[PDB]
RNA sequence: GAGUCAACCCUUUGCUUAUCUUCCCUAUUUAAAUCAGCCGCAUAGGCUG
């Protein structure tokens, strides 16, 4: 809360949209949780609340069967067929401008931290994405929980992300309520006996499959309270907000 | 013992971004423009081999176009590339095999290999059907905040240069395991007035059109993935077929369905497990599968 | 009058659309290519040639 | 001319090598012509006082 | 990890006959817009091609 570092109109190139096998476009939150921890490990810096915002995103494309790429032999088992029409492989890309607002506490320096975070967003990836061009992060100051609206007025204009609940089973509530579903989290089923393709001996191997949330693109002057759009670690691999269910 | 792995990997070392296209004069190359797409139709008749009855019907299509605006002579090209190093690190899978071969490796030439990548980027392959028709074309590029202005051409008989030495070495000790280097190209050429202009395409099911481009935002753009074909197009290691092709594993262009390096004793995999039991080969080899090694992806089965 | 390229576009609300490039009549790049290369005056019969194409 | 954009080194390099005997200069005269006698002006020509092409 | 080349959309056309829009109204208060020029890190006469 003491010190946000925020970096606005980040170009991002042919990302996979491919999230799952049925969701294809923005992608999880997920992705997201592994970079935060992943920067949590290479700096050295422990990270709790997690933000970001779309400002342009566009699918290569038209209304249906938007892209596909064309896959070449990268297997050791050709050489007489391999000249001509090589297997399809159908998967589509996209574009995009994000930005990103990330909370930090540190007291050696001021100015160092936005270095290493500067190099290693250089030499990163976003969903298979990478960085074209992006704006120089700059740094924000808060203490407490009644003066946060000024950070709402610092960073405008964008759109945010809030969770809304359901009700019963999302099968026919996602129709009905006509929001956009999203992946919160994976649910382990059985473990992995096997280890010996893995890229470790000794980090264990599970199974899992992924769960579906509802979350909804908004206002920012539309949200009453900001609470809303924080993500902490909940129990059983699920992440959740601190305000809890939404009310007027 | 020494099973060769089903699963290995390695990163992207050159990343393109999206080149993005631009209509400005010859002599006013403040002021600049965007180029838009467009949609338009044609009415050809069947040019079908082998089907003399079917050359009395018509036909009605739909396209989409581009090129320059009524009063513009000049095509600006201007993209992003990125060199980083890193090179013998495995991302997904090998922890033990992959110094194996840097113990064999490591007597190669990187020099070479960005000399021929600059000079692929600055003879402008990597603009396909542009160049057909166009009497000036020269580039402009910065880089660490130092520019440099390239006029050349003749992007057949090779020969050694003196001029792009510099950037070369600089790029060629990046990749021996450093940072990151980023160069901007400017591709600037003078097609004409009026002229056609290529972009990328892309296909899709059977559509209310038959040959859309490649846009961003109403502007036309070219893909990532053939500017990246375009980089990594210099292999000259076998003894015959000038004008080099692009460097895969079981090296084979499909678009004009070529068959090159098939199961003839030059392929990928077919080399190391032989230098490692018997002798070493020449050096012209280590070129190329170094080579397809800087290039990401995923390799084994 | 005038006469510019047409359009053949699905059910809308037009009946005669006409070619255009920010609004001024033009003509397609392939009608005058048509135009350029008819030449074809060398088969048995019928003077006031026809373009090249194969059939 | 005589190169094919999509494949062909043996079909069109015999192709290429029975031809060139021809002239040009016939073709270039008649697009020339095609190109000077106004024939690229499609149905603009209908009732036409007098016409000028300067190239 | 490369969607790549080629193309004539043409001919013809009567939109026309009539029409009431109408009553009522407090924009209030405050205001400051100020010739780079030689030796000088100086708002003391100025001898300058």
């Amino acid at each position: 809360m003491r010190k946000f570092i925020i970096v606005k109109n980040v170009k991002v190139d042919g990302i996979n949209a491919k999230s799952s096998d049925i969701t294809v476009g923005m992608p999880p939150a997920t992705t997201f949780c592994g970079l935060g921890e992943t920067m949590s490990i290479k700096t050295g810096i422990v990270v709790k609340a997690v933000s970001y915002g779309s400002v342009k995103f566009e699918v290569r494309g038209s209304r249906f069967n938007t892209s596909v790429t064309k896959f070449a032999w990268q297997d050791r088992g050709n050489g007489g067929k391999a000249n001509n029409n090589s297997p399809i492989q159908p998967k589509p890309l996209a574009d995009g401008v994000f930005t990103l607002c990330f909370e930090v506490e540190w007291e050696d320096c001021a100015e160092v931290l936005v270095d290493k975070v500067t190099n290693f967003i250089n030499t990163a990836r976003i969903a298979g994405g990478t960085i074209a061009s992006f704006n120089k992060p700059f740094v924000k100051v808060a203490k407490d929980a009644e003066e946060l609206a000024s950070v709402k007025n610092a960073m405008m204009p964008c759109y945010v992300v809030v969770d809304c609940g359901v009700e019963v089973n999302i099968f026919e509530d996602a129709v009905n309520r006509k929001l956009q579903p999203m992946v919160n989290g994976y649910k382990k089923l059985e473990k992995i006996v096997d280890n010996k393709h893995m890229r470790d001996k000794f980090t264990p191997a599970y199974l899992a499959t992924p769960t579906y949330t509802m979350i909804g693109y908004k206002m920012v002057s539309n949200v009453d309270n900001f609470d809303q759009a924080l993500w902490q670690y909940g129990e059983n691999t699920k992440v959740k907000t601190i305000g809890g269910i939404y009310n007027d | 013992k020494l099973k060769a792995p089903a699963v290995l990997a390695y990163s992207r070392k050159i990343n393109p971004t999206n080149a993005l296209m631009f209509a400005v004069n010859w002599s006013d190359r403040d002021n600049t423009t965007a180029v838009m797409v467009g949609t338009k139709t044609v009415a050809g008749t069947q040019s079908v081999r082998g089907n003399p009855n079917d050359a009395d019907k018509g036909n009605i299509q739909t396209v989409n176009f581009a090129n320059l605006p009524h009063n513009k002579n000049t095509l600006l090209v201007k993209y992003n590339v990125k060199f980083v190093g890193d090179v013998f690190k495995a991302e997904l899978g090998g922890g033990e095999y992959s110094n194996t071969l840097q113990t064999a490796l490591e007597n190669t030439d990187f020099g070479t290999l960005a000399y021929r990548y600059v000079y692929n980027i600055a003879a402008g392959r990597t603009l396909w059907r542009n160049r057909v028709g166009a009497e000036s074309i020269e580039t402009v590029i910065t880089v660490n905040d130092q520019t440099f202005t390239f006029s050349d051409l003749l992007v057949n008989e090779f020969d050694e240069d003196v001029d792009v030495a510099e950037i070369a070495d600089m790029v060629a000790g990046v990749l021996s395991g450093e940072g990151f280097v980023t160069l901007k190209v400017e591709h600037y050429m003078l097609l004409g007035e009026g002229s056609e202009v290529f972009p990328s395409q892309e296909f899709v099911e059977n559509s209310k059109l038959s040959k859309q481009l490649f846009d961003l935002n109403g502007q036309a753009a070219m893909h990532d993935q053939k500017i990246g074909n375009a980089i990594r197009t210099i292999d000259t290691w076998y003894e015959d077929a000038t004008t080099p092709i692009a460097v895969e594993p079981y090296g084979s262009v499909v678009r004009n369905g070529v068959a090159y390096r098939a199961g003839n004793k030059t392929d990928l995999f077919t080399l190391m497990d032989g230098a490692v039991n018997g002798k070493s080969l020449t050096e012209e080899d280590q070129m190329f599968v170094t080579a397809n090694l800087i290039r990401g992806g995923v390799f084994g089965g």
